[PDB]
């Protein structure tokens, strides 16, 4: 069997790490966002003096930076922030290429396409929107849309499939088709509101979650409820793996890493105890992301740390 | 305020009247209530969800 060892821990933030994403061009870097209004681009080592040091911190937003994502090129970076605006970075020193003006209220989620000409956004404006990489609005989606805030959107592999995922707090997952902008389907099956959704790199799956408590799985190819697992009280982040077919589930006190072939828990990551009264011993895990190797994964927590783990065989 | 005369002395009138409009209508007056500023809260919160896919 395969199990997990606690690798190390990074330090650099004064606020809660909100999201992390990983450059596949360089596994040497890794990127993070946080609730102290900075995105930190790191310089990693595998050393014991540190596991990495912050190289720079890109600044400009007047509120927290919720989510962050890499470019296919890996020399650009894109952001969603609780100031209601987005910025399009030139990931070297700073120096914004473009800042995107739209959306009445916050930009919660953001993503950057394979084609590098389509950029989507989820907002509390209750709008999915499409964006030219000239920072102008290719289209805006506001009809047939959610009546509650749009929680997270995703780009799906465009192998021949023009589909993009959307999930809101209205207890629904809406799939939208590029350049027709219609509902492909509506999926129902979450008691709680949906936080997140993510698609497999292969492109056949949609791991969706919320405050349902159950982690339900949907099919990317036509929309079928594949199966369900009991686990993940509050689901904040999900991430498929490239080197295995796993799915890594972010609960507050713990991370539950699941093998799906067949359905079983591989391990549960627990942090070492700290004596508290009345009880404040768990810090919430909110994000997680695999490295390209798939040996190491990183996690974002609300204790202002990015905890590292590694798979051992 | 109005002064009114009479054959013996003067009488002082004062009138103070409080306007009724607040959220709906004119719209003119702003939201803050007299001396306890109050929140008005709509209601709805249910679910009916069970596994289904509605393919369109």
């Amino acid at each position: 069997t395969e199990q997990m060892t606690l690798r190390g821990t990074l330090k650099g933030h004064n606020g809660w790490v909100t999201q992390i994403a990983t450059t596949p061009q360089f596994p040497d870097m890794i990127l993070s966002a946080s609730r102290d209004k900075t995105i930190i681009m790191w310089k990693l080592t595998r050393d014991e003096t540190n596991y990495g040091i912050p190289q720079r911190a890109l600044r400009g937003h007047s509120h927290f930076v919720s989510d962050v994502v890499i470019s296919s090129d890996g020399q650009f970076a894109l952001s969603g922030s609780w100031d209601g605006t987005l910025r399009l970075w030139d990931l070297t020193t700073g120096t914004t290429t473009r800042r995107f003006v739209g959306h009445t209220k916050d930009v919660l989620s953001v993503a950057f396409s394979s084609d590098n000409r389509q950029i989507v956004s989820g907002s509390r404006d209750k709008t999915i929107k499409l964006w030219n990489t000239l920072g102008v609005c290719k289209y805006t989606v506001q009809d047939e849309s959610h009546s509650e805030w749009v929680s997270c959107v995703r780009f799906s592999p465009n192998s021949s499939n023009p589909i993009i995922v959307s999930c809101g707090w209205d207890k629904l997952v809406k799939v939208w088709n590029l350049a027709n902008c219609k509902l492909k389907t509506n999926h129902i099956g979450h008691t709680g509101y949906l936080n997140t959704v993510t698609v497999s790199p292969d492109g056949s799956l949609c791991a969706s979650g919320g405050k349902d408590g159950q982690a339900m799985l949907w099919d990317l190819n036509e929309g079928k409820h594949l199966y369900t697992l009991d686990g993940g009280d509050i689901i904040n982040a999900l991430c498929f793996s490239p080197n295995r077919y796993w799915l890594c589930a972010a609960t507050g006190p713990s991370i539950k890493i699941w093998d799906l072939e067949g359905k079983i828990i591989v391990d549960e990551l627990k942090q070492e105890v700290i004596s508290t009264s009345s009880k404040a011993e768990p810090p919430q895990c909110t994000s997680l992301a695999w490295s390209a190797d798939g040996q190491t994964l990183f996690a974002g927590y609300t204790d202002n740390l990015v905890r590292v783990w590694q798979v051992t065989i | 305020v109005r002064h009114v005369l009479l054959r013996q002395g003067v009488l002082g009138i004062k009138v103070k009247i409080m306007l009724p409009w607040d959220p709906s209508g004119k719209i003119g007056p702003k939201k803050p209530l007299p001396d306890h500023v109050s929140i008005v809260e709509p209601k709805d919160e249910i679910l009916p969800t069970t596994p289904i896919s509605e393919q369109k």
